[PDB]
């Protein structure tokens, strides 16, 4: 009485989201990775800080 | 800059999590063959039992 | 830097991928048993057929 199938089943359904949302934004998550610390600073911001 | 570290913190985990729906692909084949043949085991069972 | 990076990278995966164990264990398992009675039904098939 496993019954495991339906755990497998939630863990595809986990991954395909995850697999879909890489297709989704995986271009703009690279684009962004490599200059994230920009988000902490803006503008009138700077002039603030 | 709090939603895009949480989303790059996320992001590497969906990238690790993505390449197993395929290997989890059989896994639930098998799994599911295995319990049709539970099932149909079980539905033999009782239909001896009588 | 970079070093800290691939680090800090790995580290996600590396719980994600270290929370597999116990489930995986439990696979080995039943495949080891799936294993032990390959070899008793083959042996027995060896010694019938001869």
């Amino acid at each position: 009485l496993i019954d495991r199938v339906e755990e497998v089943r939630e863990e595809m359904d986990e991954a395909q989201e995850a697999a879909r949302f890489l297709q989704q934004h995986g271009s703009a998550l690279t684009k962004l990775e490599p200059m994230v610390a920009v988000l902490q600073s803006d503008p009138q911001q700077h002039e603030q800080l | 800059w709090q939603s895009a570290r949480e989303l790059l913190r996320d992001w590497p985990s969906q990238r690790h999590l993505a390449d197993r729906v395929q290997p989890l692909r059989m896994r639930l084949s098998e799994l599911e063959q295995r319990l049709n043949n539970q099932q149909n085991a079980e539905r033999l069972l009782s239909e001896f039992c009588k």
